[PDB]
């Protein structure tokens, strides 16, 4: 069972790990640590209108005519960051640069959103989410209270967060779920699916192995965390039905400037 | 824009 290939799974395990690390500032456990109530560097809790003007000094303003795709332009501009800390992830993935590079953009312009909802989970339990970079905790069931359609933008990532942190992943776990989801050979458009489904077939092995070394209490957990995938996918293309909803909305869609700003910096 | 930022950050 120690042999040559598991030793080699593991050194990919550590290198996917490292380069996570070094790719990603904003790891699971530093966000698992402030909401555990750990890190004494707090987040200030918005979960009602009145809170979220008290807490008016605490969001900065960073910055279409319609409130909910300002939000959306300014949270897909504010995920460039993301975008490219994930693109620089993948680079480290044995083979990913050698594959066409269309491909390697393919991967990436799907795998990026499910990879930025994968670590927003992060920031989520299931009270509500980390913003402001981790300086605020805004509340799961005042984001749902909010007038349609904002009210309905967040609770599946909710939901999903959810279920994907029941799964008690660490950041060596996600590293290598990360890269599993890169290496996607189901993309549409995707030239050559067999070099990818190769690198995916070894991120696979290894996930495989770091799941059971690092999850004894866990039955399936491979399984589990495989069809957490298809979580993923669902909430991105929600994401489609989500544009529909604000078109075909008449009713008032304004929105507290401090929550749109919030909204922006989530996805 | 999203191809585009993949391609820059991949060169
Ligand atoms: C940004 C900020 C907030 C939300 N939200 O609360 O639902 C959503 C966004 C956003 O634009 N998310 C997003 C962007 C792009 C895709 C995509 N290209 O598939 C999915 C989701």
């Amino acid at each position: 069972q120690l042999n040559p290939e598991s030793a080699d799974l593991r050194a990919l395990a550590k290198h996917l790990y490292d380069s996570y690390i070094k790719s990603f500032p904003l790891t699971k456990a530093k966000a698992r640590a402030i909401l555990t109530g750990k890190t004494t560097d707090s987040p200030f809790v918005i979960y009602d209108m009145n809170s979220l003007m008290m807490g008016e000094d605490k969001i900065k303003f960073k910055h279409s005519k319609e409130v909910a795709i300002r939000i959306f332009q300014g949270c897909q501009f504010r995920s460039v960051e993301a975008v490219q800390e994930i693109t620089e992830y993948a680079k480290s993935i044995p083979g990913f640069v050698n594959l066409d590079l269309n491909d390697q953009v393919t991967l990436l312009k799907y795998g990026v959103h499910e990879i930025i909802y994968t670590m927003l989970a992060s920031l989520m339990n299931k009270d509500g989410v980390l913003i402001s970079e981790g300086q605020g905790f805004m509340t799961r069931e005042f984001l749902k209270s909010l007038r349609k359609p904002f009210g309905d933008f967040m609770e599946p990532k909710f939901e999903f967060a959810v279920k994907f942190n029941a799964l008690e992943l660490d950041d060596s776990d996600l590293a290598i779920f990360i890269a599993v989801i890169i290496l996607s050979g189901d993309r549409p458009g995707l030239l050559n699916v067999k070099p990818i489904e190769d690198i995916q077939d070894n991120l696979l092995q290894a996930l495989e192995l770091q799941l059971k070394l690092n999850h004894p209490e866990s039955s399936q957990l491979f399984a589990k965390l495989l069809q957490k995938m298809t979580d993923l996918r669902q909430i991105v293309t929600e994401h489609v039905q989500l544009l529909q909803v604000i078109k075909k909305t008449e009713t008032d869609m304004s929105l507290h400037p401090l929550l749109q700003e919030i909204y922006k910096d989530l996805y | 824009g999203l191809e585009d930022i993949i391609r820059k950050a991949l060169m």
